[PDB]
RNA sequence: GGUUCGUGGUAGGAGAGCGUUCUAAGGGCGGUGAAGUCAGACCGGAAGGACUGGUGGAGCGCUUAGAAGUGAGAAUGCCG
RNA sequence: CGGAAAAAGCGGAGCCGUAGCGAAAGCGAGUCUGAAUAGGGCGCAUAAGUAACAGGUCGUAGACCCGAAACCAGGUGAUCU
RNA sequence: AAGUUAUAAAUGAAGCGGUCUGGAAAGGCCCGCCAAAGACGGUAACAGCCCGGUAGUUGAAAUGGCUUUCCCUCCAGAGUGGAUCCUGAGUACGGCGGAACACGUGAAAUUCCGUCGGAAUCCGGGAGGACCAUCUCCCAAGGCUAAAUACUCCCUAGUGACCGAUAGUGAACCAGUACCGUGAGGGAAAGGUGAAAAGCACCCCGGAAGGGGAGUGAAACAGUUCCUGAAACCGUGUGCCUAC
């Protein structure tokens, strides 16, 4: 404990402003001279422009949030190479393996990548291409 | 490593896993966990009064103009003698915890550092018929410890804590409590067979 | 406490995969007789918030 | 001042205007000072028209 | 350790450090005289640090890390 | 929960990221526009994040320090006038 | 009634070890010892072994509380039918005017207040964010309800990488005082002899104060604002310069 030497660049001496002119952070303390920004609490809102109309007020709102929106956990093909062929994949299996944690509103299997292995898969929705690839490897598909 | 009775006689050897005791230690990780623990210990019971908490104020002591005195607004402002403090301390928790994996690594590493430095002492058992700091100290010569040390126990061990607690450089713990800080705070590590087995199955 | 999101900005910006910010054009309400069709077929599109403006507004719509 | 039966009385709220200027006002109860039998005897008491339109004997 | 080009500087950016209070650990001096204070013609590239002597008459440094009520010459500053 | 104002262990609920596009339905390495298979926008191709620490800065909080004249609320005062 | 606890207490190991410095030893050096006791504090200086004590083990007459036991007190609960009957009325809702719900009348559900009106009541009634139907869930207009939560004028034991007398409570001292104000009300300053008063017998100057000796003490340039005693400031003396 009399030898502790933490990692280099993990720790760094706090700048201390306003304790001399040789610090370069002295008198004005990095604020300059005499404005709204040199004051305590000085500054303005994050989107203020001097009374010029802000960007957001010069452009229009758009849209609506749907309430019955369905967002689905996105599974690719690359993961499914982890399993020996002829077995059955399921949501419960994909959660147990930690590939998935949140079955958001369902599962969806997308054809990003490739499989090399014959598999029966079952899920809520498939993409056309992933269905094609699974079948082309001799796999099969069920819709839950 | 060697294994020796509390008589100090050779009892044989232990195989200690290189999963724990055989890795290269990460001294940087160990430092960080030491500081985490030492900083979680601190109590943070500091406090000071500002111009709103100091008793009084309210009256402007003189007119803004026409006295020749400097403009003032309270008898308790910071620049004033019995006045407020400007920011100062406020009660804080300093405690932070690094990730569990980092902390496990820290313990594995500090233990293997003790191994490499040849400051483990592993013994078949450790018991006392009754609490007796005489006997405990005599054991601490029958093994040439003679420095600051941490005893680790899980067995029967009915009286060892008491027979050690008066000694200043000595500490004892029940083998779950083994901390990075409590280890590094000492020089040598006196771990019984059952305690090391328990630490193994934990780690 | 946590920062409050700017809601008038949330209602009219949108993020991308690069973390940039998408917006809609803004002369597109009520005077289309005085705007060429070349102008309108472009204003009906989207746009990217510029760098100078993003540097100003990013911390209002970080979430 | 309150109805002896259902203790309704002056509560308070805002008076709003066009332009939604908010000012402060009170809603008093329609309390009428009339005889009733508080018990086996009579007494002249504040009572409310709501409570009076059926059920209480003058 | 060498060669070349450089080495005025306000606001301001970047870096490296001096020093103070406290903590932990290690290791130490100190009634044969601590901190502090007074004087000196010593030291270091700077902030600053030693040595000697006097006064004082019981605590204090060093090292590596850490945390801050961290360093004043001005505020018609505040108190004495 | 556990326990020394500890340390582990437990706790994976949730958070971030891994897939984006679209007002949305929805489709998905594509998607929206559009009649389009066209072009173009955003994405992918062109794959590194995450947790914690420290430094910088920003926001909310008095927020860097001191300083108004004034405003409001509860009270004290007609021993002067 | 029993037990336990709190409000007094008791017992409690081991060095007067030798020697050096010293005013004094708790400190240096060499020897030992105790420890379920090396917490703290004090003692002529830094003490586990000097003192009070601590660990541990015991104990409470009386009173108070808590936990158990007893007494005491008080205690109809399942089923099948379902002729009929009951199931919170000037409320529930609605209009107007306001308010609370994150929700600013907004498409404004839900809850509440004032005033107008004003239901069905079991083939009944409400809610599911206007509303209608269907479905689902539920019975208002009556009441009670511990625990987890919030705070600390207080008590007990304790902690602090909190202050250390311009700090820290305004207040370490007879401080909400003195003082100011008619009043409400504002509101200070101010700590340290020495281990022990051993607090200067006696002499001299002097009316006293104050001194100089003497003496006490390690020390009085520690003498009753008394540890240290910086700087501004005031002076005494003097080495060098200074009135074309
Ligand atoms: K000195
Ligand atoms: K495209
Ligand atoms: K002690
Ligand atoms: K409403
Ligand atoms: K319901
Ligand atoms: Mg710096
Ligand atoms: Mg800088
Ligand atoms: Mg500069
Ligand atoms: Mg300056
Ligand atoms: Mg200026
Ligand atoms: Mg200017
Ligand atoms: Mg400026
Ligand atoms: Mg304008
Ligand atoms: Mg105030
Ligand atoms: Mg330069
Ligand atoms: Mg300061
Ligand atoms: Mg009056
Ligand atoms: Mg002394
Ligand atoms: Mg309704
Ligand atoms: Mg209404
Ligand atoms: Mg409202
Ligand atoms: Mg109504
Ligand atoms: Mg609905
Ligand atoms: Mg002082
Ligand atoms: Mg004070
Ligand atoms: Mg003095
Ligand atoms: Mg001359």
């Amino acid at each position: 404990l009399h030898e502790l030497k933490p990692s280099e660049g993990s720790r760094k001496e706090r700048n201390r402003v306003g304790r001399g002119t040789g610090s370069g952070n002295g008198k004005t303390s990095g604020r300059g001279h005499k404005g709204q920004k040199a004051r305590s609490g000085g500054g303005v809102r994050l989107g203020f422009e001097g009374g010029q109309l802000p960007l957001f007020r010069r452009i229009p709102k758009r849209g609506f949030t749907n309430i019955n929106r369905k967002e689905f956990a996105i599974v690719n093909l690359d993961v499914l190479n982890r399993f020996e062929d002829g077995t059955e994949v399921t949501p419960e299996l994909l959660v147990e393996t930690g590939i998935i944690r949140n079955e958001k509103s369902g599962i969806k299997i997308l054809s990003n990548g490739n499989i090399e292995k014959k598999l029966t898969v079952k899920a809520n929705k498939f993409s056309a291409a992933a269905k094609e690839a699974i079948e082309a490897a001799g796999g099969k598909t069920e819709v839950i | 490593l060697s294994l020796l009775k509390q008589d100090g006689t050779n009892a044989g050897e232990i195989t200690l896993n290189d999963t724990v005791f055989g890795i290269e230690p990460n001294e940087k990780v160990v430092v960080d966990v030491i500081l985490s623990q030492r900083a979680s210990l601190r109590q943070g019971t500091h406090k000071v009064k500002n111009r709103s908490e100091v008793r009084g104020g309210g009256r402007k002591p003189w007119r803004q103009k026409g006295t020749g005195r400097a403009r003032q607004g309270s008898i308790r402002s910071p620049q004033w003698r019995g006045g407020g403090v400007v920011f100062g301390p406020t009660p804080r928790s300093y405690a932070y915890k690094l990730p569990k994996k980092v902390r496990r690594l820290a313990i594995k590493s500090i233990l293997s550092s003790k191994v490499n430095e040849e400051k483990l002492v592993v013994l078949e058992g450790l018991t006392f018929d009754a609490p007796k700091t005489k006997e405990f100290a005599a054991f601490l010569k029958n093994i040439s410890v003679d420095t600051k040390a941490l005893i680790v126990v899980a067995g029967e061990s009915e009286n060892v804590e008491l027979s050690a607690r008066n000694l200043q450089g000595i500490t004892v713990i029940p083998a779950e409590s083994i901390s990075v800080l409590e280890v590094a705070k000492h020089d040598k590590l006196i771990i019984t067979k059952a305690a090391v087995e328990k630490v193994e199955e934990v780690l | 406490p946590k920062m409050k999101t700017h809601r008038g900005s949330a209602k009219r910006f949108k993020r991308t995969g690069s973390g940039k910010l998408k917006r809609r054009h803004g002369f597109t309400s009520h005077m289309f007789a005085n705007k060429s069709q070349k102008q309108k077929r472009k204003l009906r599109k989207s746009a990217m918030v510029s760098a100078g403006d993003f540097k100003r507004i990013r911390q209002m719509v970080a979430k | 001042k309150e109805c002896v039966i259902t203790g309704r009385k002056s509560r308070s709220g805002n008076k709003r205007s066009h332009a939604m200027n908010s000012s402060k006002r009170t809603w008093k109860a329609n309390l009428q000072k009339v005889r009733i039998l508080v018990n086996g005897k009579p007494k002249k008491v504040w009572v409310s028209a709501r409570a009076l339109k059926s059920g209480k004997v003058e």
